[PDB]
């Protein structure tokens, strides 16, 4: 009657329905699908993985023993590699759960669903007819998604070091990373532990500020829709202390006295923040590491005095003596 | 004029409000509200409200609780209240409502 | 007797009591763990 | 076991298929 | 009028900085706070208290500079220039790590000073305060760490020190002695602080690209800085957006404000609550079934075990020069190692 | 392993109490609006 | 009896993701 | 630690208590209106 | 309200309710105990911590018995 | 005055151009001639030990504390 | 309507349903102390104090019973290490029955004020809004916790008609609740001496009773009351939430 | 408003003198110590 064809791109290009889905939500949806719903059967049930090639798996499943804060789904095992490996790169099931390539199945369908997401929330903004680059905000997650489970695997070569996806898995790997590259000591997550700190801070800022501001709103509404005039009282009135104070300096700060740049300074700190460690672990991955401060102290008579980072790289040997099984005589190592 | 109310020193208010003076149980206690219905404050200017000054020759009696009203960005009204609470402050401002009524006219109104 | 005045419904809206479902059932779902140890 | 490695390729191609023909259409 | 009147009338003019009766408390003591960070963190030896240099005059830089804390035979001594201590020299009040504790204490009266600054400018112009209420987050953060917990401990030599690489150090320390985050009111501090840089990115963001006056030129003459903004963006583009991307939404402007309030502060408070609870050392360190299983059948191998390994590993090897007045000597034969297992 | 008894009554009431009281005030509530 | 409430109760809070979408309040 | 919180809001209601209602208590209930108009 | 033979006896004792006593009135005084009591304070925690030293005074479980 | 011509009038040079070299360069000698070594009782850069032993000091009392860091001070440990 | 975390803001101009109301938290503390006792007791063993003390068996409020002189039990065991006593009524079970019984008195009181909750006394004299005179009120509760804490240091605590205190020698090898003379030297400040806690009580109860009897006959000043805000009764909880923390800091310090 | 009569002791000028002679003072410091020979 309409060419069934056009009933279906009506249907989907629809902003009238509940959940928009949009031409990327076509390839968000089976993505998402596969993703959760391996993750839900893999966090429960799935058989042990050795994962360092060695023979002896570790355990990632609630069924086996494990609770929740315990459990995570465990990366592939260290003969994978890099290479792809499907279903039809086994020759059975159980060496495929062996392997651990759920892990890999679910990484990879979760990365391709969250760049169409990105992709879905440009669309509706385009189609009515808002402004663009609420997605551009979106992106500082998307690069740390890819940082952790893509970027960082390649450099390293293999996806045995990617992060495992659970709770005690995701500190292991913190641990673990803290270890070899030192990265308390590497500038771009200090940026972004201040963005997220700065983050924390200018959110409950706005929110008290904002909230004893506002007497009352109000709009008329309707039977299915809302009014004419969004209406709201606020005051208006202020004393010269907190002008001297923070004004002046969050208006010297934005280089303008428009508050218009107030929200824009609240969306910019965390985002940036977040894009400059997302650059860490980025570049970590090509083995450039932080600072390490030795002997940086030393009497006339040739001998060390310590510092505050010696502490630091003893535990770092702590750590990273623990994390090689391989040999005795690792001798200069990673890669 | 012998009576004006200012919201930056020295800068007068052309916009007149009507004013609701009501009661608190027999006279010695109660409170006014000021309606200025778009005034000229609200268009133009950068400069801060302080609070609203209602000056006369008997002084200055400054008061905080003044509100915008604004409909869909566009600040169009401001209502602001002076809340006093003995009778002292009442003789004083009805002095000084006396001035501005006069001044800016016209007459006043009551019900019982 | 006769009625006290200070007497005042107490009111519940269902987006209130979602996140409050919520709560509770995150909370257990982090504190079970603990509890069994 | 290799007719599950056929049926992928059909069945994520004919997604593919829908995204973009749609985004030709617009 | 009376010469108390004419000082509180005298305090409270107009003017660039606010004094204040809370300014009586907050500026003296912020000074001398953050004034002898600055002198101790650039003269003060801790060569005597830990057996380090932490200051530029001997050799550091910006990120390994500090002022220490006392050592541990000093007990909770408060370390009073006039104490039994120091008795009046100046150099031993430096050596002895006495200088710490007047940063901590002089640092906490200004946090006290400033909490009473918001409340009486708040009320001075008459609107809420909720931004000093938000305030006693930090205030709770600094007093159970900096001072509650090594009151639990038997001396401040473990509590931490005014410095980059000291809190650094700290982070590592908590790591392997008490595995903290493992604790689930830490993971209620990370959700909380995480939380609150989500909204304050996706508001920013949703407001910035709602705004009213895209077209013709603008119809807002006002603000009015202290309403924030709030005006300048249409509640209903925002809502109706939110509404399918994610499939819920605020349709109040004024709860969504308070959500804001809400998530880190509730966040701080609980993680206060965790470490003053490690403060006698009680600590969720281990899951006693997942122990039991591991001794009985030694084939079992969880993430878990690997973090206890690794954190028997902090502990071993830092041990000797982060606490050098146990004088804990290893040899090498008893440290733990991976090509032993 | 072991399966504490403490645990399974900890949890059954840590969601069973605060649940039964959200539900009741709603249901109460509704039965005001006519 | 363990593995039984941590999938119980998360099956809890996706049924409370449906309502929460689907039977939401109207605004009014 | 809790208790200290307690200690903070309260006294916040107390010394706000006409900022957080609408009405100051240094007055009586409200009876009749007078205007002034044009 | 009802009248009752024990309401009426202590009606007296709360017939005030709101009464002050004209400007600062005895409010010097309570500075001068709130300053002692400051002093107080800060003797016994120092001798509590062993940085106010007292002789005949040891701050140990010694002398218990 | 403002902060927006505080920097502009006679004032600012006829005072500071002289008065800002004098103390900078105290803070200079402070130093240069050693003398902070000896305020705060920061070791010289080849006295972190004596030559009798080669340990580390830390005082181990807190009453007695003064003579045993002046003990070790002796003996330029 | 109210919000669910406002369910308490009636009884604020409310004397009589807010007195219910304390009532009913007295009561159900009372009731919590008998019922733990109870259970504590029912799951103890006193066999063997020696190589399994009862902080060993964790008992939480049996050892605050041993402190001021329970020492016994109905059945006859002792926790001293003797066997064969009779501590008279005054056990660890007597006091538990006697906390139980005072809870459901408690409970009554509470229903007769709530019932009877408008009387002219609550009212003001002059326009029948809820009238409280809180400085009165605050110096004759004074002066109530004056006469007790004056009488618990000069009768129990230096047994001259109690049963005294615990007291130790400072190894923990035998102790046992004795008289104990007080010391008013620098000595009493001391807080391994008993006898510095007896003069603390004798003399802070004798600053009790005058302070108490000061309150009563002085009205506040005015501008501390409009200052301070006072016939507030939100005053009154902010300070008293503020006094109670500091205790509970102290307490558990020491 | 703030008209301008103001002295030499005001309090924003106790303000940029408790903070202006130890900054300066201490990049003399630090100055000199660059010229250590340790
Ligand atoms: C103006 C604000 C101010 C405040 C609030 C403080 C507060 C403090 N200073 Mg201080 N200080 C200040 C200005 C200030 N100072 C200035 C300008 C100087 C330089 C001259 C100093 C010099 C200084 C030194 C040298 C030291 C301190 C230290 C300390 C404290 C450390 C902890 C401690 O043991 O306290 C203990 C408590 C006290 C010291 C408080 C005593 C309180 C008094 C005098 C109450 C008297 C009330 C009243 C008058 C009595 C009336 C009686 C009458 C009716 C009979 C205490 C918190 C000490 C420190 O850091 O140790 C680690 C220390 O050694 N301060
Ligand atoms: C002391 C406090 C502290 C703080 C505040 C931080 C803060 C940070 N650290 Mg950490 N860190 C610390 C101590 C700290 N660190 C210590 C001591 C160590 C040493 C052991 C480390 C080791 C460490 C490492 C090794 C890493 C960090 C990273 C990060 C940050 C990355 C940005 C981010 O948040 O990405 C968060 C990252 C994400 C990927 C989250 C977004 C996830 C997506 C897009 C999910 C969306 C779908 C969702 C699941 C579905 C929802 C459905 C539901 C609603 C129904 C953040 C800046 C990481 C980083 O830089 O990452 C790039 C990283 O790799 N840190
Ligand atoms: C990766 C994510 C992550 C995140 C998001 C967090 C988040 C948090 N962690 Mg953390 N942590 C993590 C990972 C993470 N952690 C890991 C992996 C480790 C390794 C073990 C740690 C180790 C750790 C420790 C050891 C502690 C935390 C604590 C905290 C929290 C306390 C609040 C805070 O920031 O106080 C920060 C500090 C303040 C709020 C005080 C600030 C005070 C002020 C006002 C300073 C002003 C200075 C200024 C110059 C003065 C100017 C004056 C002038 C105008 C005159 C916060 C919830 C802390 C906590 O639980 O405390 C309760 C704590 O002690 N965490
Ligand atoms: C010391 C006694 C005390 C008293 C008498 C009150 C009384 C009041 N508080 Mg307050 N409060 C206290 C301590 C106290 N509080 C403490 C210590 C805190 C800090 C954590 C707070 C924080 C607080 C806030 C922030 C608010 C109140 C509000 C209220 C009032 C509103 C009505 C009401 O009761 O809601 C009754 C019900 C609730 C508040 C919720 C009850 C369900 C909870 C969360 C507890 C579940 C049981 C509990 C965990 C069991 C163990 C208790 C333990 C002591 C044994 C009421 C006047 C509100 C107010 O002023 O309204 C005008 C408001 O916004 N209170
Ligand atoms: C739009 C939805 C969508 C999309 C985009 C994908 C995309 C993908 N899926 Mg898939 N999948 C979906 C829906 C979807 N799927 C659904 C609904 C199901 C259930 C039936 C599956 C079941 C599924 C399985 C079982 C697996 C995947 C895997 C993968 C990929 C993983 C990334 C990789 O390593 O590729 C590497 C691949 C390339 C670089 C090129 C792929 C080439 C294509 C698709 C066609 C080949 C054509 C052939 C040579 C010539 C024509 C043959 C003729 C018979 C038609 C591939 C990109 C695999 C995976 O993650 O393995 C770990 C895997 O094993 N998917
Ligand atoms: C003959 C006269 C006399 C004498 C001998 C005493 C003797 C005593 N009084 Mg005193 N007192 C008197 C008259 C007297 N009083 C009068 C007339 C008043 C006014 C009515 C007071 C007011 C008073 C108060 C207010 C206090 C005492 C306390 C005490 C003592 C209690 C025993 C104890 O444990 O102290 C040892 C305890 C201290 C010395 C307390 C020091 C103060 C602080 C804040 C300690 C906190 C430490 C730390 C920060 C907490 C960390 C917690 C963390 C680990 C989690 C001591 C025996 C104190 C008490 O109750 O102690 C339990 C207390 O605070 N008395
Ligand atoms: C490390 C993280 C962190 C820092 C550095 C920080 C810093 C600050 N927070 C402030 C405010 C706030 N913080 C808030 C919420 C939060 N603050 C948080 C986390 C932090 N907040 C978090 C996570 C939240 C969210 C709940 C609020 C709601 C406010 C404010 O309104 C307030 C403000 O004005 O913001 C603009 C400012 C108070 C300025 C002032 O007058 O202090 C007075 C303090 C004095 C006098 C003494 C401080 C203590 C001293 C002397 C010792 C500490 C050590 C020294 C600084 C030495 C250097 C130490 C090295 C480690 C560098 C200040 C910029
Ligand atoms: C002691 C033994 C006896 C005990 C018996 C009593 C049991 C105690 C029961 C009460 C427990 C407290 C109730 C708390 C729940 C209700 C909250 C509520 O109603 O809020 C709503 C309340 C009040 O909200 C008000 O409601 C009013 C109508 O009632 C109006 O609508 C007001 O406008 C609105 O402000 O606000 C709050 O409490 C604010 C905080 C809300 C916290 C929600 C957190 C977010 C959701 C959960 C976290 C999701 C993220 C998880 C991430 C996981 C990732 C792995
Ligand atoms: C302690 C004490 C005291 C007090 C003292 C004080 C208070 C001090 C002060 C001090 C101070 C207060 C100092 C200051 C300092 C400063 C500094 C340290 C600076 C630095 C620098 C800067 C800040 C800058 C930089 C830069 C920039 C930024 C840019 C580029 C260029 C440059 C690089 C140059 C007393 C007497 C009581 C006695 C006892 C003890
Ligand atoms: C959980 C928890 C908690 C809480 C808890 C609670 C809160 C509880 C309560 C409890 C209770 C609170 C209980 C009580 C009980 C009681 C009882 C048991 C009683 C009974 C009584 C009776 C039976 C009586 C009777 C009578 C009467 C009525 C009259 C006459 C006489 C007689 C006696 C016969 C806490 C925080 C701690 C901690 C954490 C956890
Ligand atoms: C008719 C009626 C009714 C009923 C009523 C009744 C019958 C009530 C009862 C009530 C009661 C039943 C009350 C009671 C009160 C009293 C008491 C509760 C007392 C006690 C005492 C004691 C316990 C003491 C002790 C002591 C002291 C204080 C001091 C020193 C010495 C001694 C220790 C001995 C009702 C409600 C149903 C309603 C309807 C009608
Ligand atoms: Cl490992
Ligand atoms: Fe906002
Ligand atoms: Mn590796």
């Amino acid at each position: 009657s309409a060419n069934l064809w056009e009933r279906f791109c009506n249907w989907v290009t629809s902003t009238d329905n509940r959940l928009y889905v949009g031409w990327f939500g076509v390839i968000m949806i089976p993505t998402l699908l596969a993703a959760t719903i391996c993750f839900v059967i893999a966090f429960i049930a799935a058989p042990p993985v050795d994962i360092d090639g060695i023979r002896e798996p570790v355990s990632g499943s609630l069924l086996y023993g494990n609770n929740i804060i315990t459990g995570a789904v465990v990366p592939s095992s260290n003969a994978i590699g890099l290479h792809f490996y499907p279903i039809w790169e086994a020759a059975s099931l159980d060496e495929w759960l062996y392997n651990g390539g759920p892990y890999q199945l679910i990484i990879f369908h979760f990365l391709l669903g969250a760049s169409c997401y990105m992709g879905r929330q440009w669309e509706l903004s385009y189609r009515l007819g808002m402004r663009p680059w609420i997605c551009v905000a979106y992106s500082a997650p998307l690069a740390s998604a890819f940082a952790v489970f893509l970027i960082y695997p390649i450099g390293q070569g293999s996806f045995s070091d990617g992060m495992p996806l659970g709770i005690s898995g995701t500190f292991n790997f913190m641990i673990v990373f803290q270890a070899e590259h030192n990265i308390l000591m590497h500038p771009f997550h200090q940026l972004g532990v201040a963005g997220v700190f700065g983050g924390a801070l200018f959110c409950a800022m706005h929110g008290s500020l904002v909230t004893s501001s506002l007497i009352r709103e109000t709009t008329e509404t309707e039977s299915a829709n809302y009014g004419y005039k969004f209406g709201q009282e606020e005051e208006t009135y202020n004393i010269v202390a907190a002008h001297g104070y923070f004004g002046r300096l969050i208006f010297q700060y934005a280089s303008f006295n428009n508050s218009r740049s107030l929200h824009f300074f609240l969306a910019a700190w965390p985002v940036v923040g977040v894009w400059f460690t997302a650059l860490g672990i980025s570049t970590m991955a090509f083995n450039l590491n932080g600072f390490n401060f030795n002997h940086s102290v030393i009497d006339a008579k040739g001998n060390v005095i310590n510092t505050w980072a010696d502490i630091i790289n003893r535990a770092n040997l702590g750590m990273e003596v623990m994390h090689e099984r391989n040999a005795h005589n690792f001798p200069l190592d990673l890669a | 004029a012998m009576a004006e109310i200012q919201f930056i020193r020295g800068i007068n208010e052309e916009v007149v409000p009507d004013v609701r003076l009501t009661r608190a149980r027999d006279g010695s206690s109660g409170q006014a509200m000021f309606y200025f219905d778009n005034p000229k404050i609200v268009q133009e200017g950068n400069l801060e409200v302080t609070g609203m000054y209602m000056v006369d020759e008997e002084g200055e009696i400054v008061t905080r609780d003044v509100n915008a009203k604004f409909i869909n960005g566009q600040p169009v009204a401001i209502e602001a209240t002076y809340t006093m609470r003995s009778p002292q402050e009442w003789d004083r401002f009805i002095r000084f409502m006396d001035r501005y009524a006069a001044s800016h006219g016209l007459g006043f109104q009551k019900s019982e | 007797m006769e009625p006290n005045p200070n007497r005042q419904p107490v009111e519940l809206n269902r987006t209130s009591l979602y996140l409050g479902l919520l709560l509770i059932l995150v909370l257990a779902l982090l504190f079970s763990s603990y509890f069994f140890n | 076991m290799e007719t599950l490695k056929i049926t992928v390729y059909i069945v994520v191609t004919f997604f593919v298929l829908l995204f973009v023909f749609g985004f030709l259409s617009g | 009028r009376g010469w108390f009147d004419i000082l509180d009338d005298w305090l409270k003019r107009d003017r660039f900085v606010f004094v204040g009766w809370s300014g009586i408390l907050l500026f003296p003591c912020a000074y001398l706070a953050l004034g002898g960070w600055l002198t101790g963190t650039t003269f003060v030896t801790s060569w005597y208290t830990h057996g380090l240099a932490s200051s530029y005059l001997e050799g550091c830089n910006f990120l390994t500079v500090a002022v220490s804390t006392p050592a541990n035979s000093m007990g909770h001594s408060l370390l009073l220039l006039w104490g039994p201590e120091a008795q009046g020299d100046f150099t031993r009040w430096c050596q002895l790590g006495g200088l710490w504790t007047f940063i901590a204490l002089h640092g906490a009266f200004g946090l006290i000073g400033f909490m009473l600054r918001q409340f009486e400018i708040a009320r001075l112009v008459g609107v809420r305060p909720y931004n000093a209420i938000a305030f006693s987050a930090p205030i709770a953060v600094f007093v159970s760490v900096f001072l509650i917990y090594p009151l639990g401990q038997s001396s401040w030599f473990f509590a931490p020190s005014f410095g980059v690489a000291a809190i650094f150090r700290f982070l590592l320390f908590f790591q392997g002695f008490h595995n903290w985050t493992l604790n689930p009111f830490h993971m209620m501090g990370v959700a909380g602080v995480l939380g609150g840089a989500l909204l304050c990115a996706i508001h920013g963001a949703t407001v910035e690209n709602t705004l009213f006056q895209d077209g013709e030129g603008a119809s807002t003459f006002r603000a009015f800085n202290p309403t924030q903004a709030e005006e300048t963006y249409s509640m209903v583009t925002a809502n109706r957006f939110w509404s399918q991307i994610f499939g819920i939404a605020f349709s109040n402007k004024r709860w969504l404000h308070f959500f804001m309030l809400f998530v880190p502060v509730t966040g701080l408070w609980m993680s206060a609550i965790g470490v003053v609870g490690l403060a006698l050392n009680l600590r969720s360190y281990d899951f006693i079934s997942q122990e039991i299983r591991a001794a009985e059948d030694p084939e079992f191998e969880t993430f878990y075990t690997k973090n206890l390994l690794l954190n028997e590993g902090i502990r071993a090897w830092m041990a000797p020069q982060d606490q050098p007045h146990e004088n804990f000597v290893f040899p090498e034969e008893v440290l733990p190692r991976g090509n032993a297992l | 392993m072991e399966v504490n008894q403490l645990g399974l009554i900890a949890t059954a009431l840590f969601v069973l109490v605060p649940s039964v009281f959200l539900i009741i005030l709603y249901v109460q509530t509704e039965s005001q609006q006519k | 009896m363990e593995t039984i409430t941590y999938v119980f109760i998360f099956a809890c809070i996706i049924a409370l993701f449906f309502f929460a979408i689907f039977f939401r309040e109207p605004p009014r | 630690l809790l208790f200290f919180f307690g200690h903070i809001w309260h006294g916040a209601r107390t010394l706000f208590r006409d900022v957080f209602s609408g009405i100051d208590p240094e007055l009586s209930p409200e009876q009749v209106e007078w205007g002034f108009y044009q | 309200a009802r009248r009752t033979w024990l309401g009426d006896i202590l009606r007296p004792l709360n017939s005030e309710y709101g009464k002050v006593a004209p400007g600062w009135g005895t409010t010097p005084l309570m500075a001068v105990f709130m300053g002692l009591f400051l002093v107080f304070l800060l003797i016994i925690l120092e001798i509590y911590n062993s940085t106010l030293i007292l002789d005949g005074v040891n701050v140990s479980w010694k002398a218990l018995g | 005055r403002p902060f927006s011509d505080i920097i502009t009038s006679v004032r600012y040079w006829v005072i500071h151009s002289i008065t800002i070299p004098a103390l900078f360069i105290a803070g200079w000698l402070f130093v240069s001639t050693g003398l902070a070594y000896d305020v705060f009782g920061t070791p010289r850069p080849d006295s972190y030990y004596a030559q009798e032993q080669r340990s580390i000091p830390l005082v181990t009392d807190r009453f007695e504390a003064k003579q045993q860091v002046e003990t070790f001070l002796e003996q330029l440990k | 309507g109210l919000p669910w975390y406002r369910v308490h803001t009636v009884l604020i101009n409310d004397p009589g349903r807010l007195i219910a109301a304390h009532l009913m938290h007295t009561a159900l503390v009372a009731g919590w102390a008998g019922s733990m006792a109870l259970y504590e007791l029912a799951t103890f063993d006193p066999s063997d104090p020696v190589l399994n003390p009862m902080w060993r068996q964790g008992m939480f409020v049996l050892p605050f019973m041993a402190r001021l002189g329970v020492t016994g039990s109905w059945s006859g065991w002792s926790i001293t290490g003797e066997t064969g006593i009779d501590p008279g009524f005054w056990s660890f079970e007597g006091v538990a029955l006697a906390h139980i019984v005072l809870s459901g008195l408690l409970f009554l009181a509470a229903c007769w004020h709530w019932v009877y909750w408008d009387l002219e006394l609550f009212r003001d004299p002059r326009t029948g809004e809820p009238a409280l005179d809180l400085p009165k009120m605050f110096g004759i509760h004074l002066f109530l916790a004056g006469l007790l804490c004056f009488g618990f240091g000069a009768f129990h605590l230096t047994g001259l008609f109690g049963p005294g205190m615990w007291v130790s020698d400072p190894y923990g090898l035998t102790g046992s609740v004795q008289p104990v003379a007080p010391e008013w030297g620098p000595d009493g400040f001391n807080p391994y001496n008993p006898g510095g806690v007896v003069a603390h009580h004798i003399a802070a109860g004798i600053v009790g009773i005058i302070a108490g009897l000061f309150h009563i006959l002085v009205r506040p000043p005015q501008r501390l009351y409009k200052a301070l805000r006072m016939g507030n009764i939100e005053t009154v909880l902010s300070s008293s939430i503020a006094a109670v923390f500091f205790a509970a800091f102290v307490v558990a310090g020491t | 408003q703030e008209p301008v009569s103001y002295p030499i002791f005001t309090v924003r000028w106790v303000a940029v003198h408790t903070l202006a002679v130890p900054t300066i003072f201490f990049l003399g410091a630090i100055a000199a110590m660059q010229f250590i020979q340790r």
